[PDB]
DNA sequence: CTGACAGCTGCCTGGAGACTAGGGAGTAATCCCCTTGGCGGTTAAAAC
DNA sequence: GTTTTAACCGCCAAGGGGATTACTCCCTAGTCTCCAGGCAGCTGTCAG
């Protein structure tokens, strides 16, 4: 399978958007401190 | 804010002459204005063609009478010609 | 207005609404009465 | 068999199918009512005959289409009535 | 804007037929009516667009549609002129 | 100063009709009695259609003429129907006419 | 209770012949008009009055064609209207 | 130098200009309007004459008769649409 | 003196079909057709000018009338021919 | 015999030539009135 | 009769056409004059 087709790494999703990087850092820190986070966005494609 | 000539007041006068009590709406008045304009265009074009055929450079009462005879059906044309000739006779008498 | 998400304690706005009343309503979705923890709001903005 | 041959013969031809003198008599009889002692140029009567034959042929074509729509080969007066009603000359 | 001809709805065609006096309607009438309305609209809109383009305008006014209908032989009252 | 419509006894404007005839590019010259005749004919046609429309409105228990009344008047009168055969009246509807074969 | 076939059709015939309202929704017709026009020229704006005039003209044309189709259907001893009826009406009218 | 020759056409641009002036179409006629009208008329005449000549050749004739013009008009869809409501004297109808 | 398009129709026919003649009745048909299409285009041009409140008939009016009247391929070919003729006329 | 093309005649009219008045371009400039990608309800016309 | 969904309505925004009225101004028709060529029409001639 790996020699037959190659999919982009899910890591590339965060690498193409600075917001996703900062959001990952913030979310991991928030989980470390033991909180629950609600994320609001105006676009449902962004929700995807 | 510019003048827009229309037959609204004249159509209202004719309506009051015929039916003193009935009224007319804005859409109906627009329809009546369109009808008057269309009949005017028909009669004027027919008169212009009649003048051109006979090599005449003027539009007279005869041309419009012939145009009315050509356009309108029987009783309508006859009564319209009667009304028009009465009007022209009165206008000539009044000088 | 029937949502009672008082279990959460953090709200992150991925993008900001032009109407601040909407963002306030989103915050009040968690910050209403009956919530026993400090609520933090995080707003992400792209420079330039 | 004979009908198809007659159709082809009249379809290839261009001459006027209606006799000239009866049509002239009918035109003059009709014109007598509108005005008395009317003269007609020969070209006017020829034009009237051309127009009348073209109109009648077109109407007969429409009535044949109406009859075919009725699963009939014969044309009936109801076909003429419907052809004129749909065309709008009614 | 694509495949907008389906906006002409089956109940709409049924209502138009009932206004026209039709009692029973076959299932294949709707496609034919959609095609006929498409052709009629195409002709009228082409004439109106030509009229607007002549006036060096980019907005199709009701007067242009009235002129197009009058040229087609379907003069419409109540929309000016 | 006396208007030409008053002299001719009509309600439609003779002067406006004269201006429209001159500016409409119909002929080099326009006769004196042509606007009078045209105004008279227009007034007569308006009177006929408005009389029929008012009769329809009274039959409908309505005092103001609506386009439906004008459509009913035009279609019910054979001569006006022939005159306005290729004319569509906005918001006019159609005559109530159900064919006999379709009736139960 | 269930009305027998044909009664509701006649009832709605009477209803829709009494009224003068437009029978096609305005937004679908506006979309169809824009779709048709975009082929002839891009970046064309339609006034609302123009779209209303187009809708009125189209509805009148379709009503008249349906009247002719019903007349065709009564001919040849039928009640249902079929595509052949519309085709015959259009061909007699001089279209196509 | 002839204006028709200057414009490179065969139709009388001068005669068309005089007809437009003497006709009551407008109080002013531009310079290029008669040229454009003459060009359009010449194109239509050339098209219909070419079709009539082809029909005459198909009939083994050397002169264009009204029958050839009728066949040419009815065979070409665009010219048939243009002259749909027109009757040609001594022209007949298409074979069927 | 009576004016007719017989000479110009004959010239066009000789240009397109040098060895093909035309009968008198066919020539009359051609003259009637030319007059009819001329009158139709001129009337549409006049109506276009009046609608747009213009006192002059220009090449734009004739082009728009041609596009309105003639069917598709005929309309586009006539527009090309008229534009070519106008371009040649202006460049002299 | 018979329509159609052509050589020639007489003539009306379109091709040059001038001014020029104004109908029709440039140039603001005002203002109305939207305009459309993405969202979220909410039924009542559609759909089955 | 029972179930789908789409007009449609309301946000949400920043600006963006782009008809209109009014000013100016200048190519290009219109009117006039004069003169020579395109053309209507005639019969002679010839192919069909």
């Amino acid at each position: 399978c790996n020699m037959r087709t190659q999919f982009p790494d899910l890591r590339l999703i965060q690498y193409d958007c600075g917001k996703l990087q900062t959001l990952a850092v913030l979310l991991r820190q928030l989980k470390a401190e033991g909180h629950r986070v609600l994320i609001f966005t105006q676009m449902t494609r962004m929700l995807d | 804010k510019t003048r827009k000539e229309s037959y609204a007041i004249y159509v209202y006068k004719v309506l009051k002459q015929v039916h003193p009590d009935t009224g007319i709406s804005s859409k109906a008045m627009s329809i009546m204005n369109s009808f008057v304009n269309d009949v005017f265009e028909r009669i004027a074009g027919e008169a212009s063609r009649l003048a051109h055929y006979n090599k005449r450079s003027t539009i007279t009462s005869r041309e419009i009478q012939t145009a009315v005879r050509l356009l309108l059906p029987g009783e309508l044309a006859k009564h319209a010609v009667s009304e028009g000739t009465k009007a022209v006779t009165k206008y000539t008498s009044a000088k | 207005v029937g949502v009672n998400l008082t279990g959460a304690d953090t709200v992150v706005f991925y993008d900001s609404d032009w109407n601040p009343t909407m963002d306030a309503q989103a915050q009040d979705r968690c910050h209403r009465i009956g919530q026993t923890r400090d609520v933090h709001i995080y707003r992400l903005i792209s420079e330039r | 068999t004979v009908a198809l041959r007659e159709i082809r013969r009249y379809q290839k031809s261009t001459e006027l199918l209606i006799r000239k003198l009866p049509f002239q008599r009918l035109v003059r009889e009709i014109a007598q009512d509108f005005k008395t002692d009317l003269r007609f140029q020969s070209s006017a009567v020829m034009a009237l005959q051309e127009a009348s034959e073209a109109y009648l042929v077109a109407l007969f074509e429409d009535t044949n289409l109406c009859a075919i729509h009725a699963k009939r080969v014969t044309i009936m007066p109801k076909d003429i009535q419907l052809a004129r009603r749909i065309r709008g000359e009614r | 804007l694509r495949d907008n001809i389906q906006g002409i709805t089956k109940p709409a065609i049924r209502r138009l037929a009932r206004r026209g006096g039709v009692k029973r309607i076959s299932g294949l009438i709707y496609e034919e009516t959609r095609g006929v309305l498409k052709v009629f609209l195409e002709n009228v809109i082409r004439d109106a667009v030509t009229y607007t383009e002549h006036a060096k305008r980019k907005t199709v006014t009701a007067m242009d549609v009235v002129y197009a209908l009058k040229r087609q032989g379907r003069t419409l009252y109540g929309f000016g002129g | 100063a006396k208007t030409r419509s008053s002299r001719a006894g009509l309600q439609f404007p003779v002067g406006r009709v004269h201006r429209l005839l001159r500016k409409g590019n119909y002929a080099e010259r326009v006769g004196a009695g042509a606007p009078v005749y045209l105004a008279a004919v227009l007034e007569y046609l308006t009177a006929e259609i408005l009389e029929l429309a008012g009769n329809a409105a009274r039959d409908n228990k309505k005092t103001r003429i609506i386009p439906r009344h004008l459509q009913l008047a035009v279609r019910n009168d054979e001569e006006l129907n022939k005159l306005l055969g290729r004319v569509t009246i906005a918001q006019g509807g159609v005559l109530p006419n159900i064919q006999s074969v379709l009736l139960p």
